[PDB]
């Protein structure tokens, strides 16, 4: 009504999968930099978040 | 109605090409796979094979 | 019969240009099948070289497939878990055994064939 | 490069092979490239009818 901004946030990260009762608080921006992203570094580079 | 296309038109304006690929759900014999691997064989040595 | 009188087969379910049906009709250089909705009606006369009076229409194609005293040619047709299959002999006392020839994945229902003769 | 109107689309019908997905997300000619339902990659890994 008048409450979340940027603070109450999702990831949609993959191929990596979490151990149990694990804290992923890895705030980087989502990036190969090889081959397997559109076969350049930079690009497919969206941060999960 | 016609579209109205020239290269000097803006790009939201400008001919996209969309495919859109739909595949139906398993309900009949599977005909449509992709390739799964392959290896070089060995022999005199007890393995896991596929 | 000594002889190609006899050439091939229509199979399928009730011909009424519904459901689907089968060909299974080869002419010595390609065994073709084909399921498509032909629409039979009251002819099944083997093509001859003149022409192929087999089928007035061809609808909606879905499968296609190609391949390659006296003789019993015979063969064994089935139907089961959504595959059709056939096997065959060349050569009524005695014993012997029939091997596969094809696995075809179609699946349909079938109850009713013909012979082209 | 013929291609049909969107009113006129034309639909395209596969089945009875293998399908070669490796192609497709590895290209650069494509600017959009987006899957609903299932991940790209591990549609080399399923069949369907
Ligand atoms: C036997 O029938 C087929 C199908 O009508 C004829 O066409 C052959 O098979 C496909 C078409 O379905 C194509 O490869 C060619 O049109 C033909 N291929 C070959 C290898 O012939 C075929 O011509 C007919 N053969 C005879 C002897 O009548
Ligand atoms: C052929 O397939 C199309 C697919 O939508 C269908 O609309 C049409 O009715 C079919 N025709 C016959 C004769 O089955
Ligand atoms: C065979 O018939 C049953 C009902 O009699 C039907 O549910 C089924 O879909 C038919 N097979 C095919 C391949 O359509």
């Amino acid at each position: 009504k008048v409450g979340g901004n940027y603070n109450y946030l999702y990831r949609l990260f993959r191929k990596s999968n979490l151990k149990p009762f694990e804290r992923d608080i890895s705030t980087e921006i989502y990036q190969a930099g090889s081959t397997p992203c559109n076969g350049v570094e930079g690009f497919n580079c969206y941060f999960p978040l | 109605q016609s579209y109205g296309f020239q290269p000097t038109y803006g790009v939201g304006y400008q001919p996209y090409r969309v495919v859109v690929l739909s595949f139906e759900l398993l309900h009949a014999p599977a005909t449509v796979c992709g390739p799964k691997k392959s290896t070089n064989l060995v022999k005199n040595k007890c393995v896991n094979f596929n | 019969e000594k002889s190609n009188i006899i050439r091939g087969w229509i199979f399928g379910t009730t011909l009424d240009s519904k459901t689907q049906s089968l060909l299974i009709v080869n002419n010595a250089t390609n065994v073709v099948i084909k399921v498509c909705e032909f629409q039979f009606c009251n002819d099944p006369f083997l093509g001859v070289e003149s022409e192929f009076r087999v089928y007035s229409s061809a609808n909606n194609c879905t499968f296609e497939y190609v391949s390659q005293f006296k003789n019993l040619r015979e063969f064994v047709f089935k139907n089961i878990d959504g595959y059709f299959k056939i096997y065959s002999k060349h050569t009524p006392q005695g014993f012997s055994a029939l091997e596969p020839l094809v696995d075809l994945p179609i699946g349909i229902n079938i109850t009713r064939f013909q012979t082209l003769l | 490069t013929r291609f049909a109107s969107v009113y006129a689309w034309n639909r395209k019908r596969i089945s009875n092979c293998v399908a070669d997905y490796s192609v497709l997300y590895n290209s650069a000619s494509f600017s959009t490239f987006k899957c609903y339902g299932v991940s790209p990659t591990k549609l080399n890994d399923l069949c369907f009818t």
